[PDB]
């Protein structure tokens, strides 16, 4: 016979517009609602400039994910 | 000085830097033969070492001028032109060989020492060095960009593996490790960046699994992670951090369900166990195949462990998305005198058997319902030398410190991916045709694409930048314009 | 701490000064004793991970837990005291085998008052870039002898050269006549 | 007899 003496075991989090202005996602920023262009980040995902200038202008996560926010500059 | 200088030397430098119809300079044919004969110049007494003498002489005195310039800058772009003549003959020439990493770094480091020799250590050559060594890495097919891409992850990973399990042998490999990373790292900002992550990623969650995080990843990741686009690696480091925290509030979450029932039935009076760890990963970084999820889990696990499984489910419920369990662990187990570290399934099979004496295969097969191939990986060990597991399919016991693991299974490039570039390419080709002469601002196009595909952000960018270098379309510099 | 006041910052602040306040409250021999033990025990575990390939693992793990209570020392004389041993033992540690000594410097840094340990691993890089000179400086005077004439298998060896601000070298380690001890290639 | 493969010598500076 064989007996247990420690173990891990493993499972995943299962479960899109501009949910911060809740705008279309291609659409235009509510707030000004037409000069905001869309907003990249290292977290992927995509928000209106203006959304994210006035929320981290009051603080300095990501609204989504929890994450310090990173203004994405690869490929740029 | 100054008007002699302007005079004499500048267009002769400007002459001599100039290519030919074949488009070899004179001064590139130099440093080509020097490059060349270096390995047998070294007798003191030969011709060859005249030859360098005289090749370093002369371009000492070329660029003793200097402290941009027209003196400089020529003389920059044809070491560039030669470290990419060089880099591209060795990498068409060796692709495929056992070896290719090491002689690459070889390479960088040979080539690195010539620059140094031959014009002093100034900043610019070596940026110079390091775009040549770029522009060669981006004049090559995609399968094989591919197939490099694929050697890199595969080194590293081999390099950290041997360090920590072997002994001197390792702690020599492993300084070696730290020298060749910053070749690795001219990566950085070009296309095969994905792709290398998309490999890094599939080793560093089986090192992973097979071993705690140790110092050696967060340090190979303190040199490298800026070549990494999306940053997945560092969060799949962060998130083994983030399970602890989890545990310590599980912890306290279950005194205060304590305490509550303590209060409760005081008000009414006033009127040998293993241990068990769960670690939760987001499905945003890391690899877990569809195959590998728990179905049915009181079913295929013993009782006590299913309660434990149940009751964290319920804390996770509680504080807040749904736990889809998985085989993927590792365990420890006693067996007589020794002591055994096994991985799940490995633990499962062997605590099936702890009630019948023999075990015919399909039986656990129609049991499981999940890939005999994983089960026959899990079994090899098992029914190897020193296998506690005897195989006849019949499994029977044969009658230190055992460490029984599949070891990993390096993915052999022979696809999907070439078809997945090809189509994002056509479709952002529509895209931008669509737009005509307004185009996009590049982030607007990202998220048409990525619309239009029902992949990552990233990918599309990537998409792009190939398509860019091909010429297809150009730069305005928010949007872009096709041509 | 955390069961009986739930997470916060002040309880743990006052946890520290009182492990601060407990070791200082103690004689001269007992303090010499417990920091010379606590160096002991970072070598011991980090040369174990180095060698020990299969329970290493364990040991370094174990080792990057433990390292949060010794922290408690910087802002103490027994910080002056533990720098000592530690320059000693690491001085043996690098001389016989690395990477891993930066990682633990890089949460125990705050610990040693005057840095001497950094400084070590600042004195090995500074060592290698010697080496790089020394070898452009041969290549150059080798262009010097044959232009003045045309004018008309080996043991491989790697020096390293130490500064005695920040190492302990006893004088009794040195080496005084190399040709009286040495053959004659590596004396030339 | 006996071959050396490399050698590693100490120095300080005074």
């Amino acid at each position: 016979r064989f007996e247990v003496k420690k173990w891990n075991a493993v499972a995943l989090w299962a479960w899109d517009n501009c949910a911060i202005c809740r705008n279309h996602i291609m659409d235009l920023c509510i707030e000004c609602q037409e000069e905001c262009t869309v907003a990249w980040g290292v977290c992927n995902h995509a928000f209106h400039f203006h959304c994210i200038s006035r929320w981290l202008k009051t603080r300095q996560v990501c609204p989504l994910d929890n994450r310090e926010w990173e203004f994405q500059k690869y490929g740029h | 000085g100054k008007t002699c200088w302007e005079a004499l030397v500048s267009p002769l430098v400007q002459n001599i830097t100039s290519p030919d119809a074949e488009g070899v300079s004179a001064l590139g044919w130099l440093l080509d033969q020097y490059l060349e004969q270096r390995e047998t110049s070294r007798n003191p007494l030969s011709r060859a070492a005249s030859f360098a003498s005289r090749v370093r002489r002369l371009c000492h005195l070329l660029v003793h001028v200097e402290p941009p310039s027209s003196s400089l800058r020529n003389i920059t772009q044809c070491w560039l032109s030669v470290v990419q003549e060089q880099v591209s003959r060795f990498l068409a020439a060796a692709w495929r060989a056992p070896d290719f990493v090491p002689r690459y770094c070889k390479l960088y480091e040979h080539l690195q020492r010539a620059g140094s020799e031959l014009f002093g250590p100034r900043a610019a050559f070596m940026l110079a060095l390091r775009s040549g060594f770029s522009g060669a890495l981006l004049q090559q097919s995609f399968l094989t960009a591919a197939h490099m891409s694929e050697q890199f992850a595969r080194y590293i990973d081999q390099q950290i593996q041997g360090g920590l399990i072997g002994g001197a042998p390792g702690v020599e490999m492993l300084g070696q490790l730290q020298r060749h990373l910053e070749p690795i790292m001219v990566l950085s900002g070009l296309e095969l960046a994905t792709t290398f992550e998309h490999f890094y990623q599939h080793y560093m969650a089986d090192r992973l699994l097979s071993f705690g995080s140790s110092w050696l990843e967060g340090a190979v990741l303190e040199q490298i992670g800026l070549c990494f686009p999306n940053r997945l690696p560092q969060l799949m480091l962060q998130s083994l951090s983030t399970s602890e925290e989890l545990q310590r509030q599980f912890h306290l979450f279950q005194l205060q369900r304590l305490d509550k029932l303590f209060l409760e039935q005081e008000d009414e009076e006033e009127k040998p166990s293993p241990a068990i760890s769960i670690l939760v990963l987001s499905p945003r970084c890391w690899p877990v195949s569809p195959l590998c999820y728990l179905y049915h889990p009181r079913k295929c696990l013993p009782t006590e462990f299913c309660d434990a499984l149940d009751r964290f489910s319920s804390f996770y419920s509680q504080s807040q998305r749904r736990l889809q369990w998985t085989w993927l662990g590792r365990a420890e187990l006693q067996f007589g005198k020794q002591i055994l570290h096994v991985s799940t399934v490995q633990m499962w099979l062997l605590l099936k058997f702890n009630q019948t004496e023999e075990v015919s295969v399909e039986t656990l097969l129609k049991d499981s319902d999940l890939s005999p191939e994983l089960l026959l990986q899990a079994l090899v060990p098992l029914t190897s030398g020193n296998g506690p597991l005897t195989l006849h399919g019949v499994l029977r016991l044969h009658e230190e410190a055992l460490w029984l693991i599949p070891p990993q299974a390096y993915l052999n490039v022979e696809r999907t991916l070439e078809q997945k570039r090809n189509l994002l390419s056509c479709l952002l080709v529509r895209i931008l045709k669509a737009h005509g002469e307004k185009g996009l601002h590049i982030d607007q196009l990202v998220c048409l694409v990525l619309e239009a595909w029902q992949c990552t952000s990233t990918d599309v960018l990537s998409c792009i930048l190939h398509l860019l270098g091909q010429g297809y379309v150009k730069r305005r510099p928010q949007i872009l314009m096709y041509a």
